[PDB]
């Protein structure tokens, strides 16, 4: 029929597709890095260790000064550490404990979460009476939140639960640009350095690359068995890293929109959580349920040491801008501070 | 001792900031928690009217000195094997089947019946890997639509094997023991198999009684004796 | 005067023998999987299980000191040594006892309604105190016993030596106080906390499962024998000892005739030997009955 | 209805593909060359790889 | 609004008491911490005792030490001071304040609106050199304060807030710790200072900037303040 | 003044061999078995062959300080005996052991592998064990104690009675001394040579290419095998010299100044053999990862 021929179509072009990508890669990317060394064995121990969660933690955000982060976990409470000193600059009660996603403003002056209840919370920090108030409540979604970003101010990209990625405006809490290309549900996203292009990684096994201002989507890469659980960027923005369930990380890049470097081990059976790189993008720090968080080298696909101080899972990490620290979170309610 | 003033003031506020949260917690601490997976649009909704008197919604009721919190998944059109983690230290899962969901047209497949699909949504949670402790209890709803329609239809429509004679005692037996097979762990936990209604509130007082049963059973495995 | 002197060591031996495979194979199970246990309750079975087996391990000792008619050459440091850690251990088993008594009780009686109460002395914190008081509730017997001689026949005697404390006056006075002393706190302020605690939890246990049921009854009828057992046990054992020398050392002021003074140093190497019944059995009751335990060694 | 429906995705689904396709792709070999060009040239600044003196580390002292 | 309204005065003879009575209006009471200070007829202020949040450490000053008591009253959201013996130097305004402490905090923000007593008939000093100034209207004009020690810490910030003081009205705070600037403050004003010897320099002189400046220091509990600096308009 | 010098070493090693020893065996008990490996596995029981090694010291010292009479019965100083010459057995052995395994674990199985597992390697150290407990029976069995010439003195001693024959009295002691030394000494300390030695030419020759960062990892390393045989050396050899030299005596027939140099010297070696035990705990937790990292590299 004409809907026959249609997928017809769509399978040419999927054949022609792979074509030119098989067309482009002359040599592996483990052919050219033979030339340098190993990069070392690195072993860092834990500095701070900061304990006043009652329950699981599902999320950890720096500030944009290397000082400040903010966790969020399953009772409904949301603190705001203070890194160096490991005092608590305020506790904010939550209206829903059930909880999944923190954020944290690149000013200094917001932060959010929302989780199962399907709707965003802003929460405003610095106000003349003294206590943290609720600002807005983005409502518009038809599922769960998986994970919430700031551009600036006045712009959030939340990333859903049922196929979509939107766009808001805070002081209206209505919703400009929605990205809807995927078929199963989101579960992380990254944005750019450049603050105009951002990724995201579905449950279907595919990462999709986007476009903040015109909203169509430019690239899509797969190559992957299960589902992605996290996702960064370089911090050269010109590739970025995807975990997944299948046990392995893959390294991709934009300009060729091929595959490079997989950093798989054939003795870990378990998924992984979340992806981190360090600055100038040598070391790509992941996160295991295996109780563990390995550290393999960007640049080849060697190991290198593995930090291990957790009884249960781990569940998000991140670095810090100033590159002095790297902080992972368990569903054990602690949470520590790496050098 | 080397901090100045502002610092001791920080940490000041440090304390009774801790403080005043470990007392919430507390508070939260001994109040029981419940989940309810519906397995159908039809049954669910009655229990929680009879019981009072977007996403998750959480309801809140007083008997007998204890507090309860319920809540509900009912609508979320989403993988459950993303977010059923969260809910692991609940005390106990509420199940809803209904009786007249057998000789139903299911209105998607027309060729499976509703109670099959009502079974494998019970295998799914009942053997689950994070549920293996806790426990269940089953509220049977629409008898009042089953005594009627017994009569006109046996249950060999919707069941090969034999239930016996079509009466409503050994329909129910059948109905009853068909799900509490179910469970393969058969040391570790329990099933409560009420059979309720709509009416003479004494559904409230069953989850009493249940949930009473199942906090004292796990202290008592929890310190020696069981 | 007695007449069995020499079957006073066989059943030692055999207590020895018993008590320490029979704590042994407990000590070994708890320490092969506490890590992925997490028990609430496991630390008092652990302390249970080190008391009783130091309680025992001392004892080849004293039996070959009763069989070659009192003449005990060890030394004077191990006379000391030995007598302390056989009175530490004892109190430290009736303290654990006494211990996983009140923490069943706090855990049934009331499920959820003060479990915060739970965090104070369910932890190791009270492992730590109990200890602490078992060891200077003993302190005296190391600081008051120093091996001897005496009735000038060529041989050694470890007894306990009042001649540094009591004056010519006080030799009894200062006996039958310490003797009090022990007595007290080691047995009836520790029973009358298991008694009152056990009842509690048997009138809820009972209260509870009252209703008719098709298998309640079953598990009602394990549950009370196990608990009657418990305390019929420590009575059993426990008491005849604390009988005997209270009233020798009351009834001395009464200055009972002939029979009865005869009579009571005839049996008391007996109302030793039967005190550790306690530590024979404690290994079945406290951990076969526990079925992990059971599934741990199967 | 259905078919009319079905029709719709079909041909946004295959839209997309064209713009796929008319993407310019360069070598592989550049590209492993520059991230590799960027992890050397940044290799003094990052404090996670090479650490520094421990009057530096706020962390630690 | 953050409005505080203090209560009480009157003349009392030597010996006798009275009581202060502060009321709060919607700022969250419980979390902060609340000071006294005072200010004699045509002098400098000073520090006059202080409370906490939670009723915890209370501080005096060296005055004051026997005579006067603190206390706060968690609900019904009202402060007291109790002076028992009173003596014939403390005829003063008492001027209430607000303090909140964490990381990237702002003390001493809100001032109340003052009351009067009339009764009847080591620590850091800090200079503040120039005593007035001619100062005109349209150029730049800076204004000069030292201390006894250096008020730099081993944790990377110092400590000197400049204020400010129209004739007939309650301070501000401008400037808190040097080289930041309080919320709703112009952007004229400037931090400008290093270890021991500070300035504060203004762009452009508006006509408001008339009046008294003081600068207080906050490392050492006893807090002084400097004496007065006068911007006179000619 | 021996008899007055030599019991505050004795108690001096007793603590700090008690702490460090104890120290040690703790940080490896505390840990989880995932993280226990074969190293950990020999460690182990050298840690708890040191402490037993150690533990029976004060009961020894309190018989020097009371000028040689011992007051603690029959039985007590044969069961101390027996420890402390099996552990002093099972120590050696242990650290031979651990020699072999780690010059098999760096250039063996690119050779051969041909080995029993390390699951069996627990009935390993099992055989160590029962061998050594089964080698110093002897001294179990001839260490009656007893009153000497008509002195109040009590010392406990050899008494080779068991033989019971007066032309025969030289024989069995000679004998029991030479086969105690031979398999205790010659043989552990040549076979560590070699293992050693083979590290000492593997890592000369995996590494003969010039490389910017090795060289210096690998002084670092050639440093710790060289201290290591010396200490060794310094820590057990002595002890066997003079023992030697003296039974010897029955052949050349020295003078009586000679023997009086080895009886003032012998306490001396003993007090000295300790050293190290109470080394293991430090030299081994300041070099515990250097050698991790040489074995996965
Ligand atoms: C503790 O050392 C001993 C060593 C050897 C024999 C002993 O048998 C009493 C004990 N012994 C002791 N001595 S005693 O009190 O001084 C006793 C000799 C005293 O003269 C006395 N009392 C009562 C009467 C009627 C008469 N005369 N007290 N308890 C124990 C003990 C021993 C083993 C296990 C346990 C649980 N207990
Ligand atoms: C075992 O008890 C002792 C107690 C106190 C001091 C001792 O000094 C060595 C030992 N001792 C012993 N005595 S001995 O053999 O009877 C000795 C009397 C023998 O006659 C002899 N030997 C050598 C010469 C030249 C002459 N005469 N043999 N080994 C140890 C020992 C002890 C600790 C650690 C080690 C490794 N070894």
């Amino acid at each position: 029929s004409e809907l026959d021929q249609l997928r017809q179509e769509a399978e040419q072009l999927k054949n022609q597709i792979r074509d030119a990508r098989k067309a482009c890669a002359d040599a592996t990317l483990s052919q050219i890095t033979n030339n340098i060394d190993p990069v070392g064995r690195i072993q860092m121990r834990t500095r701070r260790t900061l304990r006043g969660h009652l329950a699981k933690i599902y999320a950890m955000h720096w500030g944009t000064d290397s000082r400040l982060l903010v966790s969020a976990s399953q009772d409904g409470k949301l603190i705001i550490w203070d890194s160096y000193t490991t005092n608590k600059v305020h506790a904010i009660p939550l209206r829903s404990s059930w909880v999944m996603t923190c954020a944290y403003a690149p000013s200094g002056n917001y932060v959010a979460c929302g989780g199962l209840d399907n709707i965003c919370s802003i929460y405003n920090l610095k106000t003349r009476e003294g206590n943290v108030r609720v600002s807005r409540e983005l409502a518009g979604h038809t599922g769960y939140l998986s994970c919430c970003r700031f551009l600036d101010d006045n712009q959030i990209v939340t990333s859903s639960g049922d196929t979509t990625c939107a766009l808001w405006d805070i002081e209206t809490g209505q919703q400009t640009t929605t990205f809807t290309g995927h078929t199963g549900d989101v579960m992380s996203l990254s944005l750019a350095p450049d603050t105009r292009l951002f990724v995201s990684g579905a449950c279907d096994a595919s990462a999709k690359l986007w476009d903040v201002r015109e909203g169509m989507c430019r690239q899509t890469f797969t190559g992957h068995e299960s589902d992605i659980n996290a996702i960064c960027f370089f911090p050269n923005g010109n590739a970025f890293a995807t975990g997944s369930d299948d046990a392995t990380c893959r390294l991709f890049d934009l300009r060729a929109d091929q595959e490079l470097m997989t950093y798989s081990h054939d003795n870990i059976i378990c998924g992984i959580t979340s992806v981190s790189f360090s600055k100038s993008g040598r070391l790509l720090l992941a996160g295991y349920d295996d109780f563990n968080c390995n550290v393999w080298d960007a640049l080849k696909a060697d190991r290198a040491g593995v930090l291990a101080g957790h009884d249960n899972r781990v569940s998000c990490l991140g670095v810090t801008d100033d590159g002095m620290a790297v902080a992972t979170g368990s569903w054990d309610s602690f949470l520590k501070i790496w050098n | 001792c080397t901090l100045s003033a502002e610092d001791k003031a920080a940490v000041e506020r440090s304390k009774m900031i801790d403080r005043n949260l470990r007392e919430d917690g507390e508070k939260a601490a001994r109040e029981v928690k419940l989940l309810l997976l519906g397995a159908g649009e039809s049954g669910k909704s009655t229990i929680v009217k009879q019981m009072k008197i977007t996403g998750i919604v959480e309801t809140h009721f007083t008997f007998k000195d204890l507090h309860f919190k319920m809540f509900d998944v009912g609508g979320q059109r989403s993988e459950r094997k993303k977010w059923i983690h969260c809910f692991e230290g609940v005390t106990a899962i509420i199940f809803c089947v209904a009786l007249s969901d057998y000789d139903l047209v299911l209105a998607e497949d027309e060729e499976m019946n509703r109670m099959h699909e009502s079974m494998k949504l019970f295998d799914s949670i009942c053997n689950n890997k994070w549920f293996t402790d806790t426990s269940i209890i089953l509220f049977l709803n629409k008898k009042d639509l089953f005594e009627e329609k017994i009569k006109k239809s046996p249950l060999t429509i919707c069941y090969p094997e034999y239930a016996g004679s079509n009466t409503y005692e050994e329909a129910a037996a059948y109905i009853q023991c068909q799900f509490e097979d179910l469970n393969k762990r058969k040391d570790t936990k329990e099933i409560y198999t009420h059979f309720t209604c709509a009416t003479d509130t004494k559904n409230v007082q069953f989850v009493f009684d249940a949930v009473t049963d199942v906090i004292i059973k796990n202290n008592l495995k929890d310190c020696g004796l069981f | 005067w007695k007449s069995s002197g020499a079957l006073i060591p066989a059943i030692y031996m055999l207590v020895f023998l018993l008590g320490t495979t029979g704590n042994g194979l407990v000590l070994w199970t708890v320490f092969r999987s506490s890590r992925e246990k997490r028990r609430s309750a496991d630390i008092f079975i652990a302390s249970l299980a080190v008391a009783d087996l130091t309680f025992v391990v001392t004892l080849p000792l004293w039996a070959t000191y009763t069989y070659r008619d009192y003449d005990w050459p060890f030394g004077t440091f191990f006379c000391k040594l030995s007598s302390y850690l056989i009175f530490v251990n004892m109190y430290a088993s009736v303290f654990c006892l006494t211990g996983l008594s009140f923490d069943r009780y706090l855990a049934i009686v009331r499920p959820v309604a003060n479990a915060r109460l739970r965090l104070r002395v369910s932890g190791a914190v009270a492992t730590a105190v109990l200890w602490v008081l078992a060891a200077l509730l003993a302190m005296p017997v190391m600081v008051l016993r120093t091996t001897g001689d005496l009735e000038n026949t060529t041989k050694v005697q470890c007894y306990m030596d009042y001649s540094m404390v009591a004056t010519v006056s006080s030799e009894w006075a200062w006996e039958v106080g310490l003797g009090v002393s022990s007595t007290t706190v080691g047995f009836v302020v520790p029973f009358t906390i298991m008694l009152t605690c056990y009842f509690f939890i048997a009138q809820t246990i009972a209260g509870h499962f009252r209703k008719e049921r098709i298998e309640g009854l079953r598990k009602r009828r394990r549950l009370l024998s196990i608990i009657v057992v418990l305390v019929v046990t420590f009575a059993l054992c426990w008491m005849p000892y604390h009988l005997v020398k209270t009233l020798y050392m009351l009834g001395s002021l009464l200055h009972w005739p002939c029979d009865f003074d005869l009579f009571l140093m005839n049996i008391f190497p007996y109302c030793t030997c039967i005190s550790y019944v306690n530590s024979c059995l404690n290994p079945f009751l406290y951990a076969f009955f526990d079925p992990r335990f059971r599934q741990a060694c199967t | 209805s259905n078919n009319t429906a079905s029709i719709a995705q079909a041909r946004k689904l295959v839209e997309q593909l064209k713009m796929e396709a008319n993407i310019d792709r360069i070598k592989v070999s550049k590209a492993a060359a520059d991230l590799m060009a960027y992890c050397e040239a940044h290799a003094k600044e990052d404090p996670l790889l090479t650490p520094v003196p421990a009057s530096e580390n706020p962390f630690r002292e | 609004d953050v409005q505080l309204v203090e209560s009480g005065g009157g003349l009392v003879q030597p010996g006798g008491s009275r009581k202060l009575s502060c009321s709060a209006s919607g700022f969250a009471f419980s979390s902060f911490g609340m000071h006294w200070v005072r200010q004699a007829p045509e002098k400098g202020l000073e520090w006059v005792a202080y409370i906490s949040s939670g009723s915890g450490t209370i501080y005096y000053a060296d005055t004051v030490k026997g005579r006067f008591t603190i206390s706060r009253d968690d609900p019904k959201n009202t402060l007291f001071l109790q002076m028992t013996s009173l003596r014939s130097e403390d005829t003063a305004m008492y001027y209430c304040v607000r303090s909140i402490y964490y990381y990237g905090s702002s003390p001493f923000d809100f001032w109340g609106q003052g009351t009067t007593l009339t009764v009847s008939s080591s620590d850091i000093v800090m200079t503040q050199a120039t005593s007035s100034v001619p100062v005109t209207p349209g150029e730049s004009v800076s204004i000069s304060c030292r201390s006894s020690k250096s008020l730099l810490h081993s944790n990377g910030n110092t400590y000197l807030y400049w204020f400010l003081q129209r004739p007939g009205q309650s301070p501000q705070l401008l400037i808190y710790r040097m080289s930041n600037l309080a919320s709703g403050v112009p952007d004229r004003f400037s931090g400008s200072g290093s270890g021991t010897a500070f300035t504060l320099t203004i762009s452009r002189l508006e006509a408001e900037d008339v009046g008294v400046y003081y600068c207080m220091q906050h490392l050492e509990y006893p807090l002084t303040f400097g004496a007065g600096t006068k911007l006179e308009l000619k």
